[PDB]
C-alpha cells in the first residue's frame, strides 16, 4: 500500500 | 562566539560521508534485472540517497517524536528538496566548477553533461551549479547547512499537520538558531540569514524542476519499475 511508511517504520 | 544548541545537536546527528558512501556503493553492487546500465545505476544511487535521508530524518529530534501520519506528510512534501539540497552541499564541499561530484565519489565533467544529456537535465544541472556558486560566495559552512536541512524538513504550511504545535515550535526554533548563528559569525556582507532563506526559495524551485525531469523520464518509460523516487512522485 505504501512505501514511505515501510521505510519509516523499519528496523531500529 | 557561541553556537545555538539546536545546531550542535544537528551536527552530531549527521552521518559521516564515508559510511553513507560505502553503504550506497555497496548496495549498487547488488544484482538486478536488465533490459542503458548506467542510467539504471544512477536511479538506484539517487534512491539510496533518499533512503539515508529518511534514516537521517528518523533520528532528528522533533521528527522522531512525531507520529507516523505526520512523519509521512513532511517527507512527502520535502523529499526532492532534501535531495536537491544534498546534491548542492556536496558541490559546495567539492570546490570544482568544471565537474559535479556524485555521492559515490565519482566525478562527472560538465562537458559530459553538455553533450550527453538532454536540455532538461543540462538546464537543471547548470541551474543547480549557479546556486552552488552563490552558496560558496555566501560562505555557507556546515553549521548552517545542518540548520537549513532541518528548516527544509519542517517548512510546511501547518494546516496539513496533526501534531501542529510541535511543528510550529520547530520552525520558529530553527529560524531563530539560523538567525542567531549568522548574526554572530557572518556580520560583513549583508543579511546572511535572509540570503540563505532566499536560497531556500531557489532549492524549492530546483526541486520542482527535478520533479519535472523525473516526470519526463517517466513518460518516456525509461524509468525502472519499483523506483522509489517515482513512487514518491506520485503520492
Ligand atoms: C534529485 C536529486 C538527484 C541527485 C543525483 C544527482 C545526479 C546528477 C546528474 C547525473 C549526471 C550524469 C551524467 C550523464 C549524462 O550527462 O548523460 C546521461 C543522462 C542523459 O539522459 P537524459 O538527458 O535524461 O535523456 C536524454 C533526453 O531525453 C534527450 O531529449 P532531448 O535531447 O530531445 O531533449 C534524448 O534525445 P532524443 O534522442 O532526441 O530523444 C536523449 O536520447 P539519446 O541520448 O539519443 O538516447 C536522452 O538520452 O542520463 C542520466 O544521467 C540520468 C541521471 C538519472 C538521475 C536520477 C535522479 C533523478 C533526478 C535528476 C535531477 C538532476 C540532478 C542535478 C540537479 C539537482
Amino acid at each position: 500500500p505504501s512505501l514511505l511508511k515501510k521505510l519509516l517504520l523499519a528496523p531500529a | 562566539p557561541n553556537v545555538p544548541e539546536l545546531i550542535l545537536q544537528l551536527l552530531q546527528l549527521e552521518p559521516d560521508e564515508d559510511q553513507v558512501r560505502a553503504r550506497i556503493l555497496g548496495s549498487l553492487q547488488e544484482p538486478t534485472k536488465s533490459r542503458p546500465a548506467a542510467f539504471g545505476l544512477l536511479c538506484r544511487m539517487a534512491d539510496q540517497t533518499f533512503i539515508s535521508i529518511v534514516d537521517w530524518a528518523r533520528r532528528c529530534m522533533v521528527f522522531k517524536e512525531l507520529e507516523v501520519a505526520d512523519q509521512m506528510t513532511l517527507l512527502q512534501n520535502c523529499w526532492s528538496e532534501l535531495l536537491v539540497f544534498d546534491h548542492i552541499y556536496r558541490q559546495v564541499q567539492h570546490g570544482k566548477e568544471g565537474s559535479i561530484l556524485l555521492v559515490t565519489g565519482q566525478e562527472v565533467e560538465l562537458t559530459t553533461v553538455a553533450t550527453q544529456a538532454g536540455s532538461l537535465l543540462h538546464s537543471l544541472v547548470l541551474r543547480a551549479q549557479e546556486l552552488v556558486l552563490q552558496l560558496l560566495a555566501l560562505q555557507l559552512d556546515r553549521q548552517e547547512f545542518v540548520c537549513l536541512k532541518f528548516i527544509i524538513l519542517f517548512s510546511l504550511d501547518l494546516k496539513f499537520l496533526n501534531n501542529h504545535i510541535l511543528v510550529k515550535d520547530a520552525q520558529e526554533k530553527a529560524n531563530a538558531a539560523l538567525l542567531d548563528y549568522t548574526l554572530c559569525h557572518y556580520p560583513h556582507s549583508g543579511d546572511k540569514f535572509q540570503q540563505l532563506l532566499l536560497c531556500l526559495v531557489e532549492v524549492r524551485a530546483l526541486s520542482m524542476q527535478a520533479k519535472e525531469y523525473l516526470y519526463h523520464k517517466h513518460l518516456g518509460n525509461e524509468m525502472p519499475r519499483n523506483n522509489l523516487l517515482i513512487e514518491m512522485l506520485q503520492a
